[PDB]
Formats: C-alpha cells, structure tokens, sequence
C-alpha cells in the first residue's frame, strides 16, 4: 500500500509526496478525511491527484494513501430505479444519512447488501463455464435479470446454491478453482466490455417524434448529437426521448446540469406508465446525476460509470439507450484541470487529448453479439452546448466527424414557440439507406417514395424561399405559390408537435405514414387543379384543409378511420367541383 | 452589397484579433513551463 | 483555539496577491488578518498553499504595505457568516459589517458561505404561481415560486425600476389554487455589487417608500469600494437567505444587482493566477463558478420555506453570445430580456417577448391554477406576434400598398401588441385583467385563425373588444 | 405604518449592545487586575506551556520582565531562551526558529479570540 | 395622525427599560461565567 | 470624505441647445461624450468650458494636442465670466499633460485634477470637471502593466481598468461638506474609441 | 530636427513634408514586434499614437520668435479606409485634414481634392 503525505493543494487538486510506486489512473484516499481522488500524472517522487469532492479546509501534511486499483463500478441486481452521483453512490442513502445537502466523504454501497433475491440457478456441476455465460436469474421489476460470469473467468462447477433468497454477497457459484462468484463483480470503467462480433444496423430506434424517426431516423446501434443554444429545449427533447422511445432500459447521464431536471424526472417517472411491459416507468430508468455545483472532477466520472453501466445490461441482451446530457461541461471540466497541470492547449483552451476522449466514448456503442451469443444494443444520444451558439467550435466540429446523425436546433424556431425546433436544413442522417427493407416490411411498401417526396418538396421550397425574400410573396406565379403553401403546411402539420398534449406527444409510425400520404395526395391535386385555371386563393379555403391540420391529434385508435375517410374527402374535395 | 462587405470585412478583424491575441498567451505560457522546468531541472 | 500566530516573511506584493513563506499551517481556503506598520487590519483568503509558501489574495487594496512590517495571522480555517433571524432590518457592507451605526448581531449559528449543494432528491418540484402585475411575464413567462430568472438588461436601460416593481406588487394567489389562505409577505435580501451611489439612493428610496424594509437584509458593495471583495457579497446574501428560507419557513426573494461587475472581480483575480481563459480572458471555471451562487435556489421537500432569484445583468453591448448573458443562459431557468428598441418608443417596461423564456412556466398555470386557457392563450399570441414582426420586415421591402388584407391585419395587431399589452407604465395589473386584454386583442384577428386555441375557449372568450376595457 | 416598529426595534436591539459591551468591559477589567492574584504563576506557567506546545522548536520567549522570574524555571528543561519585555502584558510571546514565525498568548488576545464565540451564551444566559 | 407615534415612542422606552432591568438581573453571573471560559 | 451624498435637483447648463433641452445633465451628474476624430470633440470641450454656471472649471488635458491648451491660455484672459464681473480664466484651473509628455504621467494628471475639484467643492463652490481624454490614461495604464509582464484584458489593457474608471467617476455628486455647507462637482469625461 | 534649429535659431519659415507615413508605420511595426511586445489593432504596436505624437507636436510656432514650423504629412489610407489605424490615429493628433477622391481622379481632374470631407 504506497502512501505518502500532502504537499501542494489548489482547486481540486492535490499534489501527494513519497507515492514512488503507485500507478497512473489508481484511485486515492486524500486527507485524513478520506476524499476520492485519483492519480493523473508521476513525477519523480510526486503523484498529482484530481480529486473529486470539495478540498476546501485541507491542510499540508494529512496523509494520502493509494488504493492500486483504478475506479470500477458494482455490476449487479439492484441498479434500476435508482438514482446514483458521479461515482456510483446511491443518493437516497446519502439523503437519509446526511439531510438535505450532500457532505463529502460518505461512504456507502451501490449495491444494497441486505435485499434477498430470488436466486434460480441454471448450471449444474461438472458444467464448463466461460467469461460471459449466464449462471443463473433472479426477478428485478419485471425483468429477468440474468447473473453472468466476469469477462476473466472460466472453469468448472463445483458447487451451485439450490435456490431461495440470498443477498448479493452470497457465493451462489463456486468453482472447481476455488473462485467464488457472487451476484455482482466489479469492472473497471474505462475498459470497454467485449464481446463476440459487432452486426450491421438494420433496425431503427422509434423516438416517438414525428420529424426524427421519419426525416432524420437512427439505427438500433448508432449514435446522434444534438446541439443547440440555450432557450432551444433541448432538456424538453431529451425528457420526451427517455418518455417514448422503445428501448428496453433508459440510462440517463446528467452531466453537469441543473438539478431541477433531476427532480422532475424523478417525481414525474413513477406515475408514468412503460410503454411496453405496461409497469411503472421509472422500473426502466437508471440516472446518474452531476448537477452544476456538484464538484468538477466527477463529471467524467458520470460519463464513463454510464456507457459501462449500459454495456453491462447490454451484456444481458437488452437494447439500452443512453442519453448524455452535456459533453460540453464534461470538456470544461478536462480543461479546467488542464489548467493548473499547466500543460500547452489546444484550440480554445482545450486539452489535445479531447478528440480521442470523444472518439473513444463515442465508439462503444453499437449492435453486437454477446459474449453468450445473445443480441443486445446500446444506442448513445448526446447533447452539445456549443458556446455562444457558435457552431464552429472544438466540440461540436470533434463530434460532427464521428456520430450518425445530427439534429441541429435553432433558435429562430424556438422564438416561435414552434417544436420540436429541430433546424431542417442542418440536420442530417446516415442511416436512412440502410434501414429501408424494415420499413417497407413493416410500415407500408412505398415508405421510402413518400419520404424522398416530401425531402424533395421541402428542397424545393427552401430554394424558392431565396426569390421568396427579394421579391415578396405575392410576385410569384401560382405554381410556386401552391409550393410555398404546401411547404408551410408540412411544416406546421407534420413537423410540429406538441410534447405537452395528451394524445400527440406520442406518434406511431404507421400515423406519419398516412399524414404524409394525404398531405401529398392534396398537393397532386391541387397542381392539377392549377393546370385547368382554378386560382390558388380558392384553394387555400378548401375546408378539407381543416381535416388536413387535425389529423395529428386524432388517437392512435380512432386514425384508420379517420383517415379513409379523409381520403375520400380529399379526393371530392376537387372531382366533385370539376 | 457595400454594406454586407463592411459588416464582412469587420467581422473579420475581430476574430484575427481575438487569434493574435491568444497567440502571444500562448507563447507567454511556454516559456512560462520551460522556465519553470529548468529552474528545478 | 485561541492563542494568535502571526507570519512574517512576506515575500512578495503585487497587485491583489500577497505570497508568504514558511506558512504550511494555514488551511487552503482559510481567512487571515493582515497588518501593517501603522496598526490597521485589512483581510485577505488562502488560495494555494504549500511545503514552502502560501498565496493570498487581499480584499481591501494594498497601500502602505511593505515586505519588512506587515504579519499575517489566522482567523478561521474555513470562511464563516454569523446568521440570526435577528438581522432583518439591517444594512451591511460587502463582506458582512454592519454599516447602519447599530451594534453587530449575535450569532445563532455561524455557517459556511461557500454552502453545500442541496440533494436532488431532496429536491422538490417549484409549483406555486406569483402575480407580478406585469403582463408580459405573468401570461406569456409566468414566473414560479422557487425560480432562477434573470434579467437580461442593457446600458442605459430600466431594470433597476422592473426589479424594484416587481418587488413591489409580487404576490402568490391562492384562492386561484384553492390551497393555504396566509399569503404572507415575501423577505427580501438585496445584494449589490459595484453599485453606483444613484441606483442606490433610488432603491433605498423605493424600499423605504413601501414600507419593505423592516423585512429586508442589505448587503452593499459600493463602486468606492475594493473590488475584490465582490466575490464574498454574493455568497454571504445566499448563506443568510438559505438559512431564513429553510430554517424559519420564510419566502425569501433574492435579488442580485449586477452579475457583470462580479464577473470583473472574477476575471481580475484570474488573470492574476494566469489562468487558462475562456472566450474574452474570462477564466476558465467561470460557468461552475456562477453555477455555485445560482443553483442556491429552489424548495426543498418536506419544508416551507423556498427561495427564488432575480439575477440582474446588462448585456455589454446589447450581445446575446457574450460570455456572461451565455453562460448564465446555460444555467438559470430562462430569463426576461429587455429591449432597446421598445424602450426608444417610450415603452415601459420594454420586455421583448420574443426572446425572453419561463421554462417553469407549465409548472404552475392551467386548471387548478390561474385558469384552463392561459397556456394556450400565451402561444398563440406568440405566433399572432411573430407573423406581425415578419410582415414589418416584409413592408421594408415591398412598400405598405402592396400588402394583402390579412397581413395588414397582423400589422395591425403587432402594433396594438406593443401598444396596450407591454406598455402599462406602473399599474398593477391582476392575472385576469391580463388575460382579458389578451383575448380584446386577439378579437383583431378572424376567429379561423386562431389555430392554437381549442373550440370551446375560443366559443366562451372570443369577441370582446378593447374599447370596452378602456376607452 | 412600520416607522414606528423599526423605531422600537431599534430601541430594543441597542440596548442589548449596551448591556453586553457592558459586560465584556466588566471582564475586560476582571482580567486586567490578574498580576496580583495568587493564581498568577501557574496560569503563566500553564499559558508559556500551550504556546511553546504550538510552536515546535521555538528559540525563545519574549515576556513581561516584571514577571520575568516566574518564567525562569521552566524554559530550562527544554532549552527556549528567554528574554524579557515591557509592552507585552498578561501573557507570553514565543519565536519561531527562523525569527519568522510567532505565537502569542496574551490574556486579552484570548478574550478578543472568544468574545464572538461566546456572545450567544452570555445572551442566552442574561436573558432567556 | 401622530398618536401611533406617540404609542410607538412610549412602547420602545418601556420595552427598552425592560430589557435594561432584566440584563441587570443576572448580569453578574454572566461575567463570572464568561471569565471562567476565557482562562486556560 | 463628506458628510452626506445628496440627489441632484438642479440643471447644469452647459450652453448648448441640444444637451440642455434633450439631454440634461444634473448638478452632480456623470456624462460621457465620445467622438470619432474629425468630429469636433474639442470644440464642444471648449465651448462647455467657456459658458457652463459652475462656480469653477477644472480642466485636465490628459494627453492631447498643445495647441488646445494654449487656445485656452490666451483667449480666456479676455472673455469675461458671466456670473461675476472678472475675466473667465479667473475661474479655471488647467492641468495639462500633452501627448509628447511623458505617457506615464496622464495617470497622475487626471487623479491631481480630480483631488483639486474635490476640494473646491468641500469649499462650498459648484465644480465642473473635463477629464479631455480618457482613452490616453488607459493607454499608459495598458503601457505600464505590459512592463510588468501581467495577462491583459481584451484589448491588450489590463484586467482591473474599469475598477480604475468606476472609482474615479464615483468622486462626482451633490454633497453636503464636512462644514456643514453644500457643493457639488460634475464630470463630463471624453473618450476616443 | 534640421527644420527646428532652422526655424528657432535664423528665424525661417520652414514647410516640412514628409512623404509617406504609412511606410514609416510598416517600419515602426516590423521593429516592435521584435522586441515582444504587446500587439494593437492590426498588429501596429501598442504606443503608436505616442510615436507619432512625438513627430507631429513638433510644429508650430513660439513666441517672441519670429520662425515657424508647418507639417503636411501624407499617408496612403490602405483600401481606402478611414477606419485604420494609421489614417485614424494621425486624424486625432492632426488640426485637419485634405482628402483626395477617386471619382474625381476617373473624371481626369487633377489634383483631385474632395472639398467636402476635407477641413481645416
């Protein structure tokens, strides 16, 4: 155990003195106290250590004492419902042991160790087991939570727990090596977990938003960004993500943010209801929350306690989606450290290992095939806080050349109070080509032609927006007015949505699938009518367009009808007049 | 179009600015680190 | 405990930094009182310490100072405020002194000023609606009891007088939410920063006119005085407010006077330490800094008490993407910006409601609460706004004549807008007569249009007419 | 309306400062008057011994040289100069090793050092 | 008009009697414990 | 120091139809008028130190032209004050540091002309006080910190120059003396972006 | 220098033209940037005003002598803007200023002084 004493302390960091011996990246006990911290840089006799709660009050001289073992998070039964900070500490033990503020040094479990599970094992002795395997399962909320081998382990049974309740220290494998696996294990959180093969994306990951699952969609394994200012709601569009979309279990990474985001998910998901196995919402939820004024240090270490926590009920066969609230504060806080490393920045003050950071958090996500030849998936979506809406800085560029797609939220639109406020002519996807036989097997055969029909109609009139501008609206002949109209009707029918209303907030597929089919069986028509004479104001009156407009807020239920019936309408609304 | 070429051109007399000037910190902070590294060698 | 060491050896003196050698017995973060060959006690704080000397950063400024006379000795290993519920009715300067001729207070507790962040489980949801009598921010940026909303001012612009009325009429309704019937005053705990001696005799005299100061704590910071002592006001106001707030069930109001000369302070004793900047020489760690002083709001679960903050800060050139309107947009819950223009047509109080925001805003209104139309009412006057705004554009381009009827109807009710709802020059207006002038005025536009109001509100509010309301 | 609340509180807040900046002179006094009590060389002897327990490896001690010889008999058994001074009163000073570093323990430093500390007992205690 | 002032003049020189009095009480005790906390 | 800061009541007029009718300036107030070159920022300094009602008139040349204090020098002996009978240099103070003196003297001059218009106002007068430039004292305060080998602000100038500029427009005001009796000083600074 | 001793010690009338300060501003900033110091607006040092101030206050005439010393300096405003620093910097030492103006130049006038921006 290399321990030695305190030497220099500034900020959050802390310089040890008589460390010879101790290993980069190992966790520390800074101070009589306590503190977590962990080594960042060797030098001669010296370590410097970041550490990641407050140093206020610290003397030089209190000992400092190195752990050997690098940060690693608790891996087992127990994990949803929870609320965790930045290095995988249960918030309500720290509540009901400390009051309502947050005092350093607490030491608590992440895992509870009094709770019996229902073990049920499924390995019989004489049995080879190998790193990754699935010994056994308890309940966890409705779910199956499946005990599984550490990635370094393999052997023989020896002996295997009948069944019953037992907590998760209890050594319910034992090998015939003498290694006994309990319910949980450790893993350190900047080794990416392996598996067996990574697949190709072919399924897409339903959000529930009308304008990102159909114009700008995401693979099952992919990874999207969405940057925006501040006052463009992009907490609204994260929230609405973890509310609707179809992933199995939601991990949400507050990184640097304000608490009252935590505090509404936590008092609202309980009384929502999971879409899919019809339980409670929040029995679906893992959060892990570093507010603003939490220390700095820590929110990295948020960062990678998320993806490794995905990775893990990826590990099980779920499809996990992890939603990281800020990079940026997470790249504040590498250059704030930077700053008293004293080491020579990059562009803008940042470190110049940031882009390989990035790269590497960015690169665990994906569709793979588990180490016990099972299916599961972790789909990343992180949000970018470029500074001053500029969107040409480090970050944002850094992200740009590695992610899927690319959701840009402008603030012209928020102004409107018109959402989602998703930028269309900055927006971009990769995704499409590559998931169209599953829309054409699950969603209609002409999917894709009615998608390219409304990309191409939405081109169309932002290239007639730039005559639009120095000429004035009313100049245009009234072919180009019909595309101008159309182009305001998409927008604010189909785009549009309404994250508050009861009913569209959630949108199926199949519902974009027929808005789409009527507002382009309207724009047909009404060309054709140009073409005999008809003039464009008339057009504008026809009162199916009240229908047109309505349909979102038509139930998931009552749509076919409506919707057959609008058709026909549709379709009299101009045979009838000849 | 005389007007847009203005608001150009001063645009980009600031951001060469705002370059030049974290170019001299920048160097300041070198020395700084080499100095301070020789003095203890 | 309570015998003095005193440190000589001061080595170095330069600007607000003092370096003392052979003091590895002080604390990081501790206070000391430094003293000079004339006998006069000034103060400073620990920043660095190590095996060889200690880094200090003066408040006061440092003339008459020399390397062979003055000592340092220790007052406390951490920064400390004496609090009492007894201090309602007092003025202090910046770092805590009584300033109003009276004796000091005595301490119930003595508390840390750098605080402690509150549990986001212990956290509770803000909720409880408060009628500030403005229209524009009670139906279109309704503002919530335990709410982060500045004030995104200018130069020569009032947001003193918007803050100094809001202080005024603030009021929570609560035959409107059926629930508790006291409605017991808001304490109010001033901070100021920098403050010039005009904008303090006008608050002083406006407190003092309504009667608000018997329950009001006032920390001031004069532009006379040092400036590194702007960094202790603003922590040492939340430190006494959280205790009021969370220890005796009051409702406390904080109003902070100017966030950008705090920033000078920052940046000041930044670029002393050589930090690496942010975008314009603001250190680097400004954005958690900010966070620490504004994220000291809220209502906590299980109390009564709550507290909420109205940041004030001017914009330098009336710029949206400097560092600090930026980053305190990163942090607080929306903000109320006041624009340039709105003031030159002699509007007041010129709050532009476009690029202003309440993101609590649906926490607190609708059914059970102000009443079921308010959310709707409120966007759809922001389209009907911003449809008039691009026809103003539009006109600048194609001449007046050549607009259609229902464009000079949004003309029309642009201007109206600007002229009946914003401009409203001290009146008291309740949350009814907000909504009833908002209805007058969206009769302007043809009922079919209104296409972000339901049926039924639109059948039973459409169709008065302003002449009624006021002729 | 509140003119005259903030008149009666004002009233009433100055006249506890009164009584206990009353009372803190009261002690003020007590403790100026010590020299002369029999108690005196052991709480010197008591003080000198706290103060060089905080400075380890002092080079001196700097006091009162009217009490100068209560002080001789026990600096000897450790080593710490002595060394004798008129302005210092009811206490006594070290040195630090290098000359840059002392310690003080002086009778009304204490008192300035508790004063603020103890203020809400003697309120507490002198009213309710 | 002015009576409030005059009510408000007569109750802060009766309460600041009062307070006066019942310091003068236990004043004496006070000091003695203070000077007992004081002394090492 | 003073006894007590007052709120100004009273107009001070400076002689000029635009400034006095649109934008009034009080007794104790603080204006600022900056002025591209070629905009005849010296002629509007002349003019409102020829004809304004202060008892006094300080003013500070801190780093401008030289002619500008010789115009002064010789024409103010003949024009006569209007509230008394006396010639109107009689009435002003001239501190003049012009800009091939010295740089890092302009910092002394404007503090040397502001300590002088305090004391005629704690003696009971209304001053005025024209600082002629203030962007030549941030210059020498940019100059001298670059000696020092501190980090700069924006522009090159030093992190603490607004402190300075608060701290020296906070010496104006209406006030009530240590005396007893009543003055008040005015500053109208020039700055030259 | 000359045109001082000239004017102060045999009482002439000296006109001193000097031909081109925007090359002497070139010359001014290649040097001090040698010596590391803090930059300006385009790079021009930051003590140019004190610089030229030091050439141009050295006109003018004395009393009780009978000489005198007139300047014309003539600088080339590059791309014709009136906002750079070195035109900018001379406008605020200077007690007027001659413009000339390229539409005149294209007419064929000469010397093709614009009357209405100039002063004196």
């Amino acid at each position: 155990m290399i321990q030695g004493v305190i030497q220099k302390i500034a900020g959050p960091a802390v310089i040890a003195k008589g460390m010879l011996g101790a290993r980069m990246y190992d966790i520390c006990k800074v101070g009589e106290e306590g503190l977590v911290g962990e080594i960042i840089r060797l030098d001669g006799d010296t370590a410097f250590v970041q550490v990641y709660e407050d140093t206020s009050g610290l003397k030089v001289g209190e000992p400092v004492v190195s752990t050997g073992l690098p940060l690693a998070v608790e891996l087992g039964p127990g994990m949803l419902n929870g609320i965790y900070d930045g290095i995988q500490r249960p918030l309500e033990r720290i509540r009901e042991k400390t009051g309502i503020y947050i005092t350093r040094g607490v030491v608590v479990h992440a895992l509870d160790r009094e709770k019996k599970w229902a073990w049920t094992p499924m390995v019989k002795p004489g049995d080879e087991v190998r790193g990754g395997m699935v010994l056994g399962t308890v309940p966890e909320f409705g779910f199956t939570h499946k005990i599984l081998v550490p990635p370094d382990v393999r052997g023989r049974v020896k002996e295997v727990k009948p069944a019953g309740e037992y907590t998760v220290e209890e050594p319910v494998v034992v090998l015939e090596d003498g290694t006994e696996l309990k319910m949980y294990h450790t893993w350190p959180v900047r080794r990416a977990r392996p598996v067996q093969r990574k697949l190709d994306p072919n399924t897409p990951f339903l959000t529930g938003m009308r304008i990102l699952d159909v114009l700008f969609p995401v693979a099952m394994g992919g990874t999207a960004a969405i940057p925006g200012p501040f006052g463009a709601g992009k907490s609204v569009t994260q929230q609405s993500l973890a509310k609707w979309s179809n992933a199995d279990v939601v991990v949400y990474v507050g990184c640097g943010e304000r608490g009252n985001e935590m505090t509404d998910v936590l008092v609202e998901f309980p009384e929502l209801t999971d879409p899919k196995t019809g339980g409670p919402l929040m029995h679906r939820t893992v959060l892990i929350a570093n507010t603003s004024n939490m220390p700095v240090a820590a929110r990295e270490a948020s960062i990678y306690v998320g993806v490794t926590i995905a990775e893990y009920f990826r590990d099980q066969g779920f499809s996990v989606a992890l939603m990281a609230d800020s990079t940026s504060r997470w790249a504040e806080a590498l250059r704030e450290i930077s700053s008293r490393l004293e080491e020579m920045p990059a562009e803008e003050g940042y470190p110049p290992y940031l882009a390989a950071r990035l790269a590497a958090f960015y690169e665990r996500a994906g569709k793979v095939i588990t180490l016990g030849g099972e299916e599961g998936a972790v789909t990343i979506v992180g949000a970018v806080s470029p500074p001053g809406g500029d969107m040409s800085e480090p970050v944002t560029q850094s992200t740009l050349r590695i992610v899927g797609a690319f959701w840009r939220l402008d603030a012209s639109l928020a102004f409107r109070r018109h959402f989602p406020a998703i930028n269309w002519n900055g927006s971009y996807s990769l995704f499409t080509s590559a998931l169209d036989p599953w829309y054409r097997e699950n969603v209609a055969e002409d999917y894709p032609e009615l998608r390219d029909a409304i990309s191409e109609l939405l081109q169309r009139e932002a290239g007639l927006q730039e005559i639009v501008q120095l000429v004035g609206p009313d100049a245009l002949q009234d072919a180009e007015r019909l595309v101008i109209e159309v182009g305001r009707i998409i927008r604010e029918d189909f785009l549009q949505q309404n994250a508050y209303h009861e009913v569209d907030a959630y949108c199926s597929m199949k519902k974009a699938y027929g808005i789409m089919k009527m507002i382009l069986a309207f724009y047909k028509e009404a060309e054709a009518a140009i073409k005999r004479g008809v003039s464009i104001d008339e057009i504008l009156q026809l009162p199916v367009l009240e229908r047109i407009g309505r349909a979102r807020y038509v139930s998931e239920e009552e749509f076919p009808a409506y919707f057959e019936e609008a058709m026909k309408e549709i379709q009299g609304a101009f045979k009838a007049l000849a | 179009i005389p007007g847009i070429r203005a608001q150009i051109r001063f645009i980009q007399q600031v951001l060469e600015q705002r370059e030049r000037e974290d170019t001299f910190r920048l160097k300041r902070i070198k020395g700084k680190i080499e100095a301070r590294e020789a003095e203890e060698e | 405990d309570l015998l003095k060491k005193e440190y000589t050896g001061i080595t170095y003196i330069s600007g607000p930094l003092l370096f003392v050698e052979n003091a590895k017995d002080l604390a990081y973060g501790a206070i000391v009182d430094i003293k000079d060959g004339t006998g006069r006690v000034r103060g400073g704080q620990v920043i660095e310490v190590s095996e060889e000397y200690a880094v200090i950063q003066v408040f006061e400024e440092t003339t008459g100072l020399d390397l062979a006379t003055t000592s340092v000795s220790l007052v406390e290993d951490v920064a400390r405020l004496g609090v009492s519920k007894e201090m309602l009715g007092r003025r202090f300067n910046g770092i805590g002194k009584p300033i109003d001729g009276l004796p000091p207070i005595t301490p119930e507790k003595r508390l840390p000023i750098t605080g402690l962040p509150l549990n986001p489980v212990a956290r509770r949801k803000p909720e409880q609606f408060i009628q500030t009598g403005i229209s524009t921010i009670d139906v279109m940026n309704t503002l919530v009891r335990g709410q982060k909303l500045p004030i995104f001012s200018g130069s020569g612009l009032p947001a003193n007088e918007i803050a100094a009325q809001i202080a005024r009429q603030a009021t929570v309704r609560p035959d409107l939410s059926g629930e508790g019937e006291k409605e017991e005053p808001f304490a109010v705990v001033f901070a100021a920063m920098g403050i010039t001696q005009r904008e303090l005799s006008y608050f002083i005299q406006e407190f003092e006119r309504t009667g608000a100061l018997s329950r009001s704590v006032l920390f001031l910071n004069k532009a006379d005085d040092p400036t590194i002592e702007r960094i202790l006001t603003p922590r040492m106001a939340l430190t006494v407010a959280e205790y009021l707030a969370f220890e005796h069930d009051y409702h406390v109001l904080v109003i902070l006077t100017d966030m950008t000369n705090y920033c000078e302070a920052l940046r000041e004793i930044g670029a002393a330490r050589e930090e690496i900047p942010g975008r314009r020489g603001y250190p680097g760690y400004m954005y958690t800094d900010l966070a620490t002083i504004y994220e000291r709001a809220g209502v906590v679960e299980g109390k009564k008490g709550s507290v909420t903050q109205i940041p004030i800060l001017s914009m330098p050139d009336d710029d949206r993407t400097h560092p600090i309107p930026d980053l305190t947009g990163y942090i607080t819950e929306g903000q109320i910006q006041l624009s340039r223009e709105l003031h030159r047509k002699g509007i007041y109080p010129p709050i532009d409601p476009l690029p202003s925001l309440s993101r609590l805003m649906n926490n607190g209104v609708g059914k059970g609460k102000t009443r079921e139309d308010h959310k709707q009412v409120s966007d759809q006057l922001y389209s009907a706004y911003a449809n008039g705004v691009d026809i103003r554009k539009l006109v600048a381009i194609i001449g007046e004549d050549a607009l259609t009827e229902n464009d000079r109807r949004y003309l029309q009710f642009a201007d109206a807008f600007e002229r009946f709802f914003i401009n409203q020059g001290q009146q008291n207006r309740s949350i009814e007569e907000s909504l009833q002038i908002a209805w007058a005025l969206l009769s302007m536009l043809p009922q079919g249009e209104l296409k972000r109001i339901s049926k039924d509100h639109i059948g039973k509010y459409y169709g008065q007419k302003l002449e009624e309301i006021w002729g | 309306e509140s003119a005259g609340e903030l008149l009666v509180a004002t009233a009433r807040t100055q006249a506890r400062g009164e009584v206990l900046e009353e009372v803190r002179r009261r002690v003020r006094e007590a403790l100026e008057a010590l020299p002369q009590k029999p108690e005196w060389p052991e709480v010197v002897r008591k003080l000198a011994l706290e103060a060089l327990e905080a400075l380890p490896g002092a080079k001196a001690l700097v006091a009162n040289p009217e009490d100068l010889p209560h002080l001789e008999a026990l600096a000897r058994e450790r080593g710490v100069e002595l060394q004798a001074e008129p302005a210092l009163r009811l206490g006594v000073r070290a040195v630090g090793a290098e000359g840059k570093t002392q310690v003080e323990n002086s009778l009304l430093a204490r008192l300035d050092r508790a004063w603020d500390a103890l203020s809400s007992k003697v309120a507490q205690a002198l009213w309710g | 008009t002015e009576a409030l002032l005059a009510r408000y003049r007569e109750r802060a020189e009766a309460e600041a009697k009062a307070v006066r009095e019942k310091a003068m009480a236990r004043l004496d005790e006070a000091v003695a414990l203070v000077l007992k906390e004081v002394l090492p």
